[PDB]
């Protein structure tokens, strides 16, 4: 009977209770993303990482939601090597920040996709 | 001339050269007539009785004009595999509905024509509400769209559980479970339908040590918790009172049976909701007393499309491989009309009409009930990425406990996600993804070694 | 030990060996399993998923007392006449629900059981209710006693009639039926169930040209009338604005469709009518989607009982005779279970348990629904005095109009009552009686002349 | 593709080729463009400024869809002997409205395009609301028919009069002036459109004093009166 | 002033050009509720005009994408973004979910420039 | 009368509002209006900042220091309506927010005869 | 296409994107004071640098407003030196706080100026 960690086990939403993603698995998931249309694009944070509560503690208000958007949505792209080297590049500038990929449904205006692809020292 | 008298219904509400408007509500009746009775006579009386006749001539008809206020039955179509059943097809006029209120679409639709003597039966497939008559409602308080982005969860169903035993537990243990259920990864708990406040527990205890718990296991976990809060009671005050403190306690999340509790009340929350930013779960208790049997009361798809018209976030969809009743096509049937903006007719799913929606939200349709790890592929194939899949006992149940009950179908679910995303088929490899997890996770081998062998496989009563 | 799994649950839900308290609520359901269930087994699993259990073991049980809360099913029965079927006998503790809730007490009782792949089929057929449960309920806002001596009526049974068309007819062509309809001797009027605010006629002008017409038949004939306004409404805050503005008014009495418009608003409406003086007519619109077969659904003797506690004043029993279907000794049953203090277990009837009320006032049963003059004299025997009956096209349904036909009721139902009260036979000497009355009233010679023939003779599918 | 710059408005707004839904609400413009502005852009113009579109570029629209949501110019025809003169048919979508808010319905279609210096003038000549958007209006209070029914006036034109001077009389001259004429039989008298609250007679005084008349000329004609 | 002389058929056409209102009546009145001197004191910004953005299109995004892109132009040194004057509450994107959104995003610029922010 | 102002008005201290210049401006324009309104204002550029090639937040610099360089050159005793074209563009030359700005919207201008004259 | 930073960028208004001051840009800022005829202010703060909200929420609230007065205004002031000369003097006083030019408009009662003249060791 093993007792589940409640130290350093935070959780980063979607696909994060899984092993840790390999190069070809993290290209898959971008590819199923560019299959069925959906724009990508890059966000990324330095200092909350995580949802809190600052400004306001309402119901559905948390602090933390929105990241920084890492240039432009990807309108009309098709190849994956693309938005794989937009990583690389926002990993260079940014090395001490999470980074998250998210693919739009332009008709429905909803994010069907959206995983952690690279995470700092320490996570 | 006034004459009095009885005369047939049909003189008068069967009209089968009527064209339907686009402004009429309009219903599909499985009607089975006592013997002797014309189904033209049947169908008459259904549609008079419904909307404004009686069973005798009145003068007070001549005061106004009954062509353009009558229901009207204008076809009629024999029910293969049946003896002596029929479909009639009955259209309503707009101005025979009060705005905004389900209560009174139901009242002059299922009254009193149910109970009549000369028919032997009598069920309620579907209805086509006309989209100048939907913009009369609210509608779900947020929506798909909504709640994902305020609770900031994407690509992949929702994961929720119900607290056992159904009854009994204190307020501080009902939190005590609830923080290890969430801890695990699961993104909501809840109360079961019938926990509201008694003895061994009563509400605003429980709100409070629930709160307590879903923020602790916020906290822990990094991702947003919730957990239905029921709100379900004896009166409006009632009601009010428990959704007031919610609101004050800052949680994302409250519940109401709209069936037990009703759509009067069911509509008075659902604008409290829009108005003060709670997501509200709706449960279907009761439904089953009205659309389990083929021949009889309404079927569910009639429910699922008034609540999305009075207004809830979430509905419990049924599982299809679970412990309760629910045919797949049928099931996906009304899926789509709680989802989609538009769905045609199609007669091999139920379907009897084509529905548009002009921009209402949709709702999450909720899996739950007798469900574990094993079905877990199947689930995520039918469903897809926009539902709720709950797992009370299904974690509860678990060897080791709650968290790890959690982290099981956490774990399932997203090994279904990655796999449905790299191009496999669930279906044909659903249990080979779920063995290729349990190697890496102890966790769910010990849960799958657990409910291996269970399976509900009854036949079906609600058939097409 | 914690022993994950799944056990049948007849290991925990089946105590044959367990006497009842008498703080217990007593369930008879008819279940019809799946071939190859168990009975045992079936009414163990109705038992267990409508108190306590779940379909897999769950840790949390030991966490409390469960042999203290558990829902059980002590006594299986076979049905004589029908193939695999029986009447399972479950008691549920006093502890498991929310005071004076009737939203609760269905929510755990009929929840989700009825919807179970194991069962084909069940139905709720009564319940008794513990007088510990019943003292937490206010009951009806007045009941019998008090309405009588509220509107000095006493002596005979009270009359009503429902405005036609059902829908189409303006606020001031209403309050013109209503005058015509009321100075003729009936003590009531009412808007017909789904009469509530539509374009062609708004509820405030409904309200006040009403009260107009109900005032000057006051005046003129000496007696006190009223005119049941509908409060029936889409949300709380709408029903509540209806019966303020009624209040306002000064009239006697108001209206609610208790099953569409919901139980948690009904509760509501029925607090407010006792702290307002208001008499409260509840129609049953939707009850026959529930109750009209005897395989599935919840009996309406269930539904009667649930509505004296949540609070009515009257509510429709049915006719017998009229278009409505409806048994004699079914119907009898639940009409003492409404007006009795005390009413004994009686098989022959339906009532399977010996049903106590503790002083809660009665609720006067209405008979409505495709009656006319020559019904007067078996609906006299049948309910006696304490009744209502209602004749909506029975009255604008006559020759000379509403005064007349107003005339041609409150006559013959007189004339019934002298007869009786004289020791005449009605059931023997019911068409004689009324032949006689004809020979000095033409508004009532006129009357028989038109519905002389008309009589609803089908084959019932609610029995015993 | 997101491609920074100016764009005619044609490109998108003019769609001559769309048939209009029963859901969408239409708008008869009569458009006097500047000389030089061709009649499709300055239509086009019209319907995207009043629904979606702006002077340049942006990349947020790649993030909806446009295509259900954006205004669009369906037909345009010259006006007789007018010179450089054309009414332009536009089309909004349903979904562009605030239920039951006339205030919102017009802050759209007339909020900013008649200041457009591309255009020498603009008129809205007509709107066409759907039945589906009108639904979600309570409209009149009671109507013609329930307003015949509550003051039990049938077979003529209703009789009404404007007390004068406009300003000036106190309350009480006011409910003098008033009593007069409805007693001579006129249903029903009214303040002047300024006649709100001033110095010399406020609201209260004369609502008060209307109220003693009105009931006086009742009383004495037998004829329901108003004011 | 300007309430029935523009209809008169005597006339072929009227334009009210000016209004002198006089200090007695203009002393009637509230005014601003705070004015340019309390609003420049509030927001403490002194030296320069102010600058604002209209978030488009003006019909059509969703109360979480306005939140998002209000955050962005405001963490570039607007001082304001403003709802387009035809968005109030409508199917896509009803008003206390963007109030909710631009809240959040609002707040977030103002931490991370240092300059009061506004929507 | 050469403004359109046919009588004297007085406000007894009432509050004064801020005039907001909105619609179809961009940086080239930011002389002119700064020329035109002076520091109690509010310029507002909604296209004009969601419409640069490299998104919001590089929109909005471009805006902010199309501004400020205006401001300063103004508060050096620089002429606006005769430099104005030059003070952009010496700011180009270390701003690369606004260097892409200017080369999108340089050849937009906006004129038409006016109805609304003296 | 460049992304705008999110790390370590705070900005004080007025003239803060524009790049640094040189002396004699600084000079023309207090002659652009002194000409218009307001009268110029140092202020001063060692610690919330930046607002914030501690005390109270409401709309039109922050903390951080304030800052501390060095001396008094200088009225009747004609010299810049004589402002460029306190600047110095605060400077030397305060090399850990942030400090500010301020110019009033006495009639109008409004800060015409104001600007961060000297930023501590990091910023
Ligand atoms: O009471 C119960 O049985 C549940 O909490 C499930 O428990 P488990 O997770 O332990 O099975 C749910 O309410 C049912 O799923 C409702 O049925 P449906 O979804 O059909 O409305
Ligand atoms: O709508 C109707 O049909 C009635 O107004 C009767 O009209 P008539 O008097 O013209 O028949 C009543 O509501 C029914 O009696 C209700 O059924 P029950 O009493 O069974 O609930
Ligand atoms: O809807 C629009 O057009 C704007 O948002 C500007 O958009 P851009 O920034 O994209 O041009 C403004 O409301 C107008 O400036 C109003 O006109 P005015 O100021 O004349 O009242
Ligand atoms: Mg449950
Ligand atoms: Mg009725
Ligand atoms: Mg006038
Ligand atoms: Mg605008």
């Amino acid at each position: 009977m093993k007792v589940w960690p409640t130290q350093n086990m935070k959780r980063y939403e979607t696909l994060s209770y899984l092993p840790p993603l390999t190069t070809d698995q993290l290209a898959r998931q971008v590819d199923y993303l560019l299959n069925n249309k959906w724009v990508p694009c890059l966000e990324f944070e330095t200092d909350h990482g995580f949802v809190y509560r600052e400004h306001h503690n309402s119901p559905g208000y948390y602090d933390g939601r929105y990241w920084t958007m890492w240039k432009l949505p990807m309108f009309g792209c098709t190849d994956p090597a693309q938005v794989l080297n937009e990583l690389e590049e926002c990993k260079k500038e940014y090395p001490n920040a999470f980074i998250r990929i998210i693919g739009f449904d332009s008709n429905r205006q909803v994010q069907c996709v959206s995983f952690i692809a690279y995470k700092p020292a320490g996570y | 001339e006034f004459k009095a008298g009885v005369k047939d219904y049909k003189l008068t509400y069967y009209t089968p050269e009527y064209e339907t408007l686009d402004t009429d509500i309009l219903a599909a009746f499985r009607v089975s007539p006592q013997p002797g009775v014309p189904p033209e006579e049947a169908g008459a009386a259904v549609a008079a009785e419904s909307s404004t006749g009686t069973w005798t001539t009145v003068w007070t008809d001549g005061l106004t004009n009954l062509d353009r206020y009558k229901g009207r039955c204008y076809h009629i179509e024999p029910v293969a595999g049946e003896e002596n059943q029929y479909i009639c097809y009955v259209a309503y006029p707009l101005d025979l509905f009060e705005e905004g209120s389900v209560t009174n679409m139901f009242t002059s639709i299922v009254g009193n024509v149910f109970g009549f003597k000369a028919l032997r039966a009598l069920r309620l497939e579907d209805l086509r509400i006309p989209v100048a008559y939907v913009k009369t409602f609210q509608g779900p308080p947020h929506g798909i769209q909504v709640e994902r982005d305020k609770l900031n969860k994407y690509g992949r169903p929702l994961l929720g559980c119900t607290i056992k035993p159904k009854l009994g537990l204190s307020a501080k243990n009902y939190g005590r479970a609830v923080y290890e259920c969430l801890r695990g990864g699961l993104d909501f708990t809840k109360d079961d339908e019938n926990v509201n406040s008694q003895p061994f527990m009563r509400w605003r205890d429980r709100f409070l040590f629930c709160a307590e718990a879903l923020y602790k296991a916020q906290a822990e976990t990094g991702e947003i918790k919730g957990h239905y809060l029921n709100a379900t009671a004896g009166t409006c005050e009632d009601m009010m009172k428990r959704a007031v403190f919610a609101r004050e306690l800052g949680v994302p999340i409250v519940m109401h049976d709209y069936l037990t509790g009703g759509f009067t009340a069911n509509t008075t929350l659902s604008h409290y909701c829009r108005d003060n930013g709670l997501l509200l779960h709706i449960h279907r208790a009761m439904h089953a007393v009205i659309d389990r049997q083929k021949n009889h009361g309404m079927h569910f798809r009639v429910l699922a499309k008034a609540l999305r018209l009075s207004g809830g976030d979430h509905i419990h969809s049924g599982t299809v491989v679970g412990k309760l009743e629910g045919e797949r096509d049928i099931t996906l049937g009304f899926v789509d009309l709680l989802r989609d903006d538009y769905t045609e007719k199609d007669r091999s799913r139920g379907i009897y009409f084509t529905q548009s929606w002009v921009s209402t939200p949709g709702v999450l349709p909720v899996a739950s009930g007798g469900i574990h790890v094993w079905h877990m592929p199947a689930l995520t194939e039918i469903f897809g990425d926009d539902s709720v899949l709950q797992f009370g006992g299904g974690t509860l149940g678990h060897p080791w406990g709650n968290a790890p009950g959690a982290v099981a179908n956490r774990v399932a679910l997203e090994a279904c996600v990655q796999a449905r995303n790299e191009g496999r088929d669930l279906a044909r490899e659903g249990n080979t993804i779920i063995r290729e997890a349990t190697k890496w996770s102890p966790e769910l081998a010990a849960a799958c070694e657990v409910w291996k062998e269970i399976k509900f496989e009854f036949p079906a009563m609600d058939t097409v």
